[PDB]
RNA sequence: GCGAUGGUUCAUUCAAAUUUCUGCCCUAUCAACUUUCGACGGCUGGGUAUUGGCCAGCCGUGGUGACAACGGGUAAGGGUUAGGGCUCGGAGAAGGAGCCUGAGAAACGGCUACUACAUCCAAGGAAGGGCAGGCGCGCAAAUUACCCA
RNA sequence: AAAUAAGCCAUGCGUCUAAGUAUAAGCAAUUAUACAGCGAAACUGCGAAUGGCUCAUUAAAUCAGUUAUCGUUUAUUUGAUAGUACCUUACUACAUGGAUAACCGUGGUAAUUCUAGAGCUAAUACAUGCUGAAAAUCCCGACUUCGGAAGGGAUGU
């Protein structure tokens, strides 16, 4: 929700840290709903790029906010140009190192999931649902965008993506 | 400088004659919208603090907020500004207005009491004035009376009784015709709109299917000629 | 005073003419927009038929087409390199049509390593002309502007590749 | 607000209707190829007397033009518009005569139900669909795929669909609606291309007068097949 | 100068030439089919469309950057003399480099959109004749 | 009104709030349709309609001090503000986006500007006395008052004669272009046009004095500042080879010392007789400095510095210590000061033209007295 | 040759009597010509 | 379910803008004219609703003319065919300069500044720029008519 | 039914339909009370590219015939017209907002809406606008009893 995101960002700025201090103007324009796509290419590929000294300070806040903007259904159009290009324009500009925290906020309960053990199939895991069938669809669309925007650089993140995609696939194959 | 003092929270207002400019010296060099204490004005104003909201100097010129000159200035006023109304659309007119600064040359000072004191001004703080009209749209009636989903605004609307002519007949009630009230006429209008949409899409479907079969028939007859 | 009529100029036979008529609103020509590099400053002009054209005066980003591979991405604009018409637009960095300007390369590089996977500028279908590879190792490509920035409100265009790329490199060397 | 003499010579006005003449409002048919409804009601038919009487006829739903109620007084009705009046129970049709003027034709519902309209152009509209534009500015979506330019169409006028079509043909009788040989019902016997603008046809009447009229000014009416009743 | 191009044809692919016929019973010359010049006011290379009037005539001055002037002669009827008189006019036309140019030849031109203050025509057919200089006369 | 620095405060009394403001159409839509709670007291403007909605180019206050002429970008125009009546006197449109104007008379009754489509436009309050095309492009504009003659620099090399480079000068009593004062710029390609090439060939800044001797100082792109003398019509000096393109040129109050500056961001205070610099300062970042003028707090002397990295630093001359520094939050293209004291008017890239107030360099000017009381109220707020 | 590029020295008619020459020079003309000699060369 | 209002695109109508060949009255006490606001191109862009030297950068050498250009004089018809009749046919709103609306104006309807008249006032201030009529000697001659039927 | 002036002098001078917004403290009423009929004021939409006046003129540039727009804009007219859901808010959301005018009051000035301050209230005015639901809607169609369809791809302008 855009109002709750704005009030939450105001509280994050009430936390007064010098890593967030030079980026506040760039932060609030992402929640201003008319200047999101321009502010994305102001943030990345700009003269005011994120400095790698306090990159460790801004990136969790920024990625929770960009995640919320990628979720929100209100201002987006229909079709692909509505919100599919928005998810693609976030993930195409994100770094592969920040993408780990991006998928960390992406996968809530399926972050620490294990599909395969020393034995074959974990039927104890598979005979249980942690997510709604409504909610897995946006997860799979997001991971499709992540993989199609990453390419080879998935190699440091092999251990969880395949567990997620395999869990949703075999839950569907049980539900046929 | 006579003080046109308004209490907006009670909705009352009163003009007060003030002589002895030594009493009015603390109003000097204060911009519009500034908070001044009314304590050095009079003993009946103990605890009052008020904002200054405008005024008219000598020769009756208005005082627009945001002009740093103390004297009378000659602004160019656009459409949606104060101190000027357009005679026609698109008109920018040069008008003289008094600057924001309260000087000695004023005639009336518009004041607004924001915080009272323990004493009541007898004609100002004592009289209550209700609002002229009640709310018209249903959700503002809902937020006013804090209704739930069931309590059906149409009996919770405000009312007013008037006595008409005809040598003193019965009282008569008046009620403001709620705008955002979902009536079955409104719902049937919505249903007729989406029914027009589905009728148009099925007519496009049938005409497209019949064009498909007729076009296949015509190219079959053309290849039968060939 | 700026107009589009032909009543002030001499004829085909070499004769001037009086032909005095007042300037009319269909001979109307407005003042030029030297679109420069900055943050987005666009003013909307209403025109005949009530139709809006977007006079962009300061622009930052536009999308550029690496279309031999099948992508176009929104990238920023660094500074104009050369202009075929004027030198003052090169001096004061004015974005017009058919301007060769250098742009950023990061989304094109990202899409290359995302689709093919072989990294670039740091099997056989992923293949890059080595001049364009030098542009990627610089991290700043040589694009050309195909959209009118003044009469559309955006500075978009395609990237230079092959013969045009080599031609404008030789013209930069000129 | 044109004068009575500057009004065209084919919707007639006598020495009676004042020095001025009504102009037709903008609509389907052209300006100079037009009969307004007030000239049809009170200057041709004389079912009315005055402008206010014509307004009192028009404003109540008593005059229907091409099967729809036409309210405004100077509505253009140029060519072959069936005009249904229900209180009198008549349907008039507009054709021409041999001299070049408007002619009215009384008819009932069976010939009043359809309209013979000449195709102006065929194109591919939005949605990838072929559409058809007649001289009444009627656009028909999804037509029959042989109905090309200068073909005429029997429009249903209760749904508006295509029912039949007559092809442009050397040997099909036609009606002239323009030019110096205006209004001469005869048979198309020859057609010359003249590519580069303004091609012609050579046309003869029933009784051997050859003349050349332009393919814009022609209008196909039927081979023999008088699908509208030309007045006997 | 900028690199001349046919405006919408993708040359730099790693996986042609656009020439339209003018029509009107004309044939495209081989230089207009394959010859590697690029000109946008050419009716076979550029997007210029020929419509309307179709004229002929004899060239005065071939020596100009792709623009020839035609002296068109005609016989005007003066009623005071009740006689025919010679009247010469000068047209201008943009020249494609597809054809082989001569002086004094009889050239066919065609009407297009205004390409300059004078230039409203393009060459379409050249008839190579041994026509002479300004002393030569023929209504044509 | 804001205050940017800690020790010596400046005051952004009027100015754009955001580096990327929205479209004014969308701003008015959200204002008239949404609910907003603005700072009604401290946020204001001081002169009416002191903006252009695109950008701005130059600000000059007259020697009478009653008129502020300012040229800006969309529907390229110049506003004339009467500063006693705190409003627009008028605004007149032009043919293209203006480069640089000067007032000729003590009032606004005569103006001249060098203008982007190679013109010089002379303006009266009646209208516009007609324009003169300069033959080649121009960079700045200066005025010989004692022998009334406009002199503009030019970029590129001349057509015939010598291949030095040129400064176009026309008298106003005589009316014609006299002769281009010939300044060497360097070598250029023999194969080019007559407007030059993209790399070099530019004279940038022309500076003169109007109360002292008035040596016509020019400055060109190969690090060269030149000196010409009036009544000689010929060269006097060529000096100051630097690495950067010379963009600053301004005399002091005495009539001896020069303050020049280069396109990398290095300023040199020279003497007119000593080749070695009196002062050097390498500041800011690599964006080129634009404008430097000397300004006297009533006892001392100090100097401006304005650079397009949004840095305007007021330096000291007697010690060289950085007195104060302002970040205008946007690109700024021109600086001027009110000749009394205190107020720096800056033409920017943004929508609103912004002006700074130094209480510690001077007082509020004679037309906006209450600015000192507003600074006083902000001092109460802190 | 073309539009403005050659300095056509023509006396301009409305540009003829704009401004009067106002000599504002605080130095006394005898010290100034001695100054321009004693620059970096001398 | 029937309409009213509104909406994207394509029509159509009503227009408007350019644009092709021919046709003006006389005159050589008008033979050179254009390049003197570019004069003829072509390339590139800008601006226009669009083409276009219309405008800006680069270069090429032109363009018209004794078959009557150019300059000068000011005295500024077409269609409908017995006939006559009938029909159609630039600049300004006190003076320059700049701006605003709208599908359509460079409205002159408004604004701003300068210039020039002129009105009210409590002397601080504030609003405004036409035609028609009579006299035009002291002696003269057609209604200040009624209605949109 | 024909009926020079230059200068003086007075007088004369929008827009409402059943079909946008009515709590006029406006009129007129009763047999089921948000509104219902008439409806001034005001907000909203339309209108004024002319009716016609004056006077230095326009010498194939206008204008006429004759073309073209494959080089352009078009309110109004009339005709067709829009397949565009889901896509991590769910431990959710499901009668959408705020402004003002008219109005009510307190005034300033010599100076008419020249207007200031204070309190309201509507929209077809300006403005946002995931949702009942495990479906929707397009192209393919194997198998076929006309059966009507297993399941495959896909998501405007």
């Amino acid at each position: 929700d855009i109002e709750l995101q704005k009030l939450a960002l105001k509280a994050i700025l009430t936390w007064k840290s010098e890593g967030i201090k030079p980026y506040q103007e760039h932060l609030e324009y992402l929640l201003d709903e008319a200047r999101f796509k321009n502010e994305l290419t102001v943030l990345f590929q700009g003269d005011n790029k994120i400095l790698p000294e306090h990159r460790s300070e801004v990136i969790p806040v920024l990625l929770h906010l960009l995640y919320g903007r990628a979720i929100s259904r209100k201002g987006a159009a229909s079709g692909r140009h509505g919100l599919h290009a928005t998810r693609l324009a976030i993930i195409r500009q994100l770094d592969v190192e920040d993408m780990g925290s991006f998928l960390d906020i992406g996968l809530g309960p399926l972050r620490a999931i294990r599909v395969v053990d020393e034995q074959g199939v974990r039927e104890s895991v598979f005979a249980h649902e942690p997510l709604p069938p409504r909610k897995q669809v946006g997860l799979l669309n997001m991971l499709e965008a992540v993989i199609n925007e990453l390419g080879t650089s998935v190699e440091p993140y092999m251990d969880a993506l395949v567990n997620s995609v395999l869990y949703c696939l075999v839950n569907a194959c049980r539900k046929l | 400088m006579k003080l046109n003092i308004s209490h907006p929270a009670n909705g009352s207002q009163k003009l007060i004659e003030v002589e002895d400019e030594r009493k009015l010296r603390h109003f000097y060099d204060k911009r519009m919208g500034a908070e001044v204490a009314g304590d050095p004005l009079g003993p009946e104003w103990k605890g009052y603090i008020l904002r200054i909201t405008g005024g008219n100097d000598k020769q009756g010129f208005p005082m627009k907020q945001g002009v740093i000159a103390p004297n009378r200035v000659r602004l160019l006023l656009s459409e949606g500004h104060s101190c000027y109304r357009p005679r026609r659309d698109g008109e920018r007119k040069r008008k003289s207005v008094r600057g924001c600064i309260v000087g000695p040359d004023l005639s009336v000072l518009a004041l607004s009491i924001v915080k009272q004191g323990e004493q009541d001004i007898p004609g100002l703080t004592d009289v209550v004035h209700p609002k002229r009209l009640g709310p018209k749209r249903a959700t503002k009636i809902r937020r006013f009376f804090s209704l739930s989903k069931d309590d059906d605004v149409r009996k919770y609307v405000i009312r007013r009784e008037v006595q008409p002519k005809g040598e003193g007949k019965k009282p008569y009630t008046k009620a403001p015709r709620i705008q955002r009230l979902v009536t079955p006429q409104r719902l049937q209008h919505k249903r007729h709109r989406i029914a027009l949409k589905r009728r148009q899409q099925e007519k496009v479907k049938e005409e497209a299917a019949e064009y498909a079969q007729i076009l296949a028939k015509r190219v079959a007859e053309a290849k039968a000629q060939k | 005073g700026i107009s589009r009529d032909s009543r002030h100029k001499r004829s085909h036979t070499g004769a001037k003419r009086a032909f005095y008529r007042k300037k009319r609103a269909f001979e109307l020509g407005r003042q030029p927009a030297n679109t420069r590099i900055g943050p987005k400053r666009i003013h909307i002009v209403r025109t005949r038929g009530g139709n809006h054209k977007y006079r962009a005066l300061r622009l930052d980003s536009g999308n550029f087409a690496w279309g031999s591979e099948g992508c176009t991405r929104k990238t920023r604009i660094i500074g104009v390199v050369y202009h075929p018409s004027n030198n003052e637009l090169v001096r004061t960095n004015t974005l017009t049509k058919s301007a060769v300007v250098q742009i950023d390369a990061a989304p094109f590089r990202q899409w290359y390593e995302a689709h093919y996977g072989q990294p670039l500028g740091r099997a056989a279908h992923g293949k890059v002309d080595p001049a364009l590879e030098k542009q990627f190792e610089a991290g700043r490509l040589y694009a050309i502007i195909s959209s009118r920035p003044g009469q559309s409100g955006r500075a978009d265009g395609y990237i230079l590749e092959g013969e045009e790329l080599a031609f404008y490199q030789r013209k930069l060397h000129k | 607000h044109q004068k009575r003499l500057s009004a065209p010579s084919h919707w007639l006005l006598d020495k009676l209707s004042g020095a001025y003449a009504p102009r037709p409002s903008t609509g389907p048919h052209k300006l100079r190829d037009c009969m307004p409804l007030i000239v049809f009601v009170r200057n041709r038919l004389k079912y009315a007397l005055n402008y206010r009487e014509t307004k009192a006829i028009m404003m109540q739903r008593l005059v229907k033009v091409d099967g729809k109620v036409r309210t405004d007084i100077t509505y253009p009705a140029g060519f072959m518009d069936v005009i249904t009046i229900e209180k009198t129970g008549e349907n008039f049709r507009l054709i021409y005569d041999t001299k070049g003027r408007f002619t009215v034709h009384r008819i009932t519902d069976e010939e009043a139900k359809y309209k013979l309209g000449k195709v102006k152009r065929v194109q591919l509209g939005r949605g990838g669909v072929p559409f058809l534009v007649t001289h009444d500015a009627r656009t028909i979506r999804y037509p029959d795929p042989l109905i090309k330019v200068n073909d005429t169409v029997k429009i249903d006028l209760e749904t508006g669909k295509i029912t039949d079509f007559i092809k442009f043909d050397t040997g099909a009788l036609a009606m002239i609606t323009g030019g110096r040989n205006m209004g001469r019902v005869g048979v198309i016997t020859h057609r010359e291309r003249h590519d580069g603008g303004f091609g012609i046809v050579h046309l003869k009447d029933a009784l051997d007068n050859t003349f050349a009229t332009r393919e814009s000014n022609v209008f196909v009416i039927g081979s023999e097949k008088p699908w509208i009743s030309l007045p006997k | 100068r900028a690199f001349l191009k046919q405006p919408h044809i993708f040359l730099n692919s790693k996986v042609r030439r656009w020439y339209k016929d003018v029509g009107l019973g004309f044939k495209t010359p081989k230089t207009a089919i394959e010859g590697h010049y690029i000109d946008k006011k050419c009716p076979f290379t550029g997007m210029v469309s020929i419509r309307g009037r179709i004229l002929t005539g004899r060239v005065v001055s071939t020596k100009m950057h792709r623009t020839i002037i035609i002296r068109r002669e005609y016989l005007h009827y003066i009623p005071k003399y009740n006689r025919y008189e010679k009247r010469h006019k000068n047209l201008a036309a943009h020249v494609s480099p597809a054809f082989r140019v001569e002086e004094g030849d009889m050239v066919v031109v065609g009407q297009c959109r205004p390409l300059s203050k004078t230039v409203r025509f393009n060459v379409l057919r050249v008839l190579p004749r041994t026509g002479k200089s300004v002393k030569k006369f023929q209504k044509f | 009104k804001l205050t940017n620095p800690g020790p010596v405060p400046v005051y952004t009394v009027a100015g754009p709030s955001t580096a990327r403001p929205l479209p004014d159409w969308l701003l008015r839509r959200r204002k008239r349709s949404a609910k907003y709670d603005p700072e009604n007291l401290n946020n204001f403007e001081l002169i009416q309609e002191f903006e252009f909605e695109e950008a701005s180019n130059c600000v000059r206050v007259s020697e009478d001090g009653n008129w502020i002429m300012s040229t800006g970008t969309y529907k390229p125009q110049f506003h004339v503000h009467n500063t006693r009546e705190l409003s627009l006197s008028f605004s007149r449109h032009t043919n293209s986006e203006n480069v640089t104007f000067l007032l000729l008379s003590q009032d606004y009754s005569k103006s001249v500007h060098l203008q982007c489509d190679r013109t010089l436009e002379f303006h009266t309050p009646m209208g516009c006395h007609y324009s003169i095309r300069i033959p080649r492009f121009g960079r700045d504009l200066a005025y010989l008052r004692q022998s009334c003659e406009v002199l503009v620099p030019a970029v590129g090399l001349s057509s015939d004669g010598s291949g030095y480079g040129e400064v176009f000068r026309l008298d106003l009593e005589r009316g014609q272009f006299l002769r281009p004062w010939q300044v060497d710029v360097g070598e250029d390609e023999p194969g080019s046009g007559l407007q030059g090439s993209i790399h070099a060939g530019a004279v940038n800044v022309a500076a003169v004095a109007e109360n002292t001797h008035g040596l016509c100082a020019f400055g060109t792109s190969i690090g060269t500042v030149e000196f010409y003398d009036p009544r000689s019509k010929s060269r006097v000096a060529v000096l100051g080879n630097q690495d950067g393109e010379i963009t600053a040129l301004d005399y002091s109050r005495d009539g001896l010392s020069l303050a020049l500056g280069t396109s990398t961001g290095q300023i040199r205070i020279f003497d007119l007789r000593n080749p070695r610099p009196l002062l050097k300062k390498d500041q800011g970042m690599g964006l080129p400095i634009k404008n430097l003028i000397h300004l006297t707090t009533p006892t001392e002397e100090r100097k401006l510095l304005s650079a397009d990295k949004r840095i305007i630093k007021i330096w000291d001359e007697q010690s060289g210590d950085l007195w104060t520094s302002v970040e205008p939050l946007v690109d700024l293209n021109f600086v001027t000061h009110v000749p009394d004291s205190g107020m720096i008017l800056t033409a920017n890239e943004g929508k609103q033209m912004h002006c700074f107030f130094i209480p510690n360099l001077g007082l509020a000017p004679r037309w906006c007295h209450f600015l000192d009381n507003l600074v006083h109220e902000m001092e109460s707020e802190k | 040759a073309s539009k403005g590029r050659k300095l056509r020295y023509t006396v301009h008619e409305k540009l003829q009597n704009f401004m009067a020459p106002e000599d504002r020079r605080s130095w006394e003309e005898h010290a100034i010509d001695r100054l321009f000699g004693t620059l970096f060369g001398q």
